[PDB]
């Protein structure tokens, strides 16, 4: 978010500090290290290890889709109770750095065409069921990344 | 029996979701629960068919 | 536990309630005559079978609303290629941002219904 | 691109299933003689 150059600031899809809900305590500063330049540094360090000409921006994207997932807010639509999701950049900026299927991310995240027994079972998810699962997805992508 | 499937899929449940989403559409009923003939054969409890 | 009547409600439920959880593409066949004939229509026999099949009202819902239903990401991805200029430097809400490429591909304010979650999509769209 | 006739329902089953990925079905309705048996067999010809 800090050492973004204007091209990949709009490519790797950067809004400013606190436009991510999953970054709490706002932006806490660190003593005697300034995240701003520390970005630029680590990018060099990549090129020294031989992280590829494109690959550097790819690691940075996976990160930023994780940064992104927490705009996915579920409001209790209270006439199923099985409530769904208003914004799309919440998922969009996530899934352009994902490139999974855009249709099917949310259509999974709302209707699990899942499995009870050993066959295909449909259900709409509740507000509650939808939040918790997407949350797991947000974090789990950073683990897969590491 | 297939006929009340058609109805429940295509009248009732539809407009329920139409209330839900915040989207502009006002509710219409059609009087297309054919369940009364299907009750008249198939309904286990209440007065049975 | 079960009978024939019941069994055949249930066999038709192994059918009907997994059918419930599948897409009912219906091929709704309509009789013109009871006289086995070539040519012969009866419009009142058909109008009986229209009230029976629940036709006029099956049409009266599907004229009104929006059969399909999916969210706004099916917009932003599959077509950014279609209009390379559409979202320029900077980004906002998913609805409004897709609405950029939407109007840059003339997508109509009642063909879609950009709802809360779902774009309700009409026939065709 | 293809006017109201059966092979449109038949592709739309095979197509949608790989797209929206709803599991698709086909159910033919209406009284005796109407034409259902035969608008079932034609679909087996299609997929084969």
């Amino acid at each position: 978010i800090a050492g973004a150059s204007e091209q990949m600031r709009n490519d790797l899809l950067l809004e400013g500090f606190n436009n991510y809900t999953f970054l709490s305590n706002g932006h806490v500063p660190i003593p005697a290290q300034q995240d701003d330049e520390m970005f630029q540094e680590t990018l060099e360090a990549m090129t020294i290890m031989g992280f590829t000409e494109e690959e550097q921006t790819s690691i940075l994207r996976v990160v930023s889709s994780v940064l992104q997932l927490g705009n996915i807010v579920f409001k209790k639509e209270r006439n199923t109770d099985q409530a769904s999701m208003p914004d799309n950049t919440a998922a969009q900026k996530v899934c352009h750095l994902m490139g999974i299927n855009v249709t099917d991310f949310t259509r999974s995240i709302l209707t699990p065409r899942i499995k009870v027994g050993r066959d295909v079972v449909q259900k709409a998810q509740t507000k509650e069921q939808a939040d918790f699962a997407i949350e797991a997805l947000a974090k789990a992508k950073f683990e897969r990344l590491f | 029996k297939l006929q009340q499937l058609f109805n429940h899929t295509m009248f009732i449940l539809e407009q329920e979701e139409y209330q839900r989403e915040g989207i502009e559409w006002n509710f219409i009923d059609f009087g297309l629960d054919l369940q009364p003939c299907i009750e008249l054969i198939e309904r286990p409890t209440n007065p049975p068919g | 536990f079960r009978t024939v009547g019941q069994l055949y409600k249930e066999q038709l439920t192994k059918l009907m309630t997994t059918l419930r959880n599948t897409n009912p593409n219906f091929v709704r066949c309509i009789i013109p005559n009871h006289e086995k004939r070539a040519g012969k229509l009866d419009a009142h026999l058909v109008l009986e079978q229209l009230r029976c099949n629940g036709v006029l009202e099956g049409i009266r819902i599907c004229r009104q609303g929006f059969p399909n239903r999916i969210v706004f990401q099916e917009f932003r991805q599959r077509y950014e290629i279609l209009a390379a200029n559409a979202i320029p430097k900077g980004f906002m809400d998913g609805k409004q941002a897709c609405i950029l490429m939407i109007k840059a591909l003339e997508l109509d304010p009642n063909l879609y219904r950009i709802g809360q979650s779902k774009i309700f999509f009409r026939t065709g769209v | 691109e293809m006017p109201p006739h059966i092979y449109a329902i038949a592709d739309t089953a095979y197509r949608s299933m790989l797209q929206d990925r709803e599991d698709q079905s086909i159910l033919c309705t209406g009284e005796s003689g109407a034409g259902k048996t035969e608008n079932t067999k034609k679909v087996i010809q299609y997929l084969a």
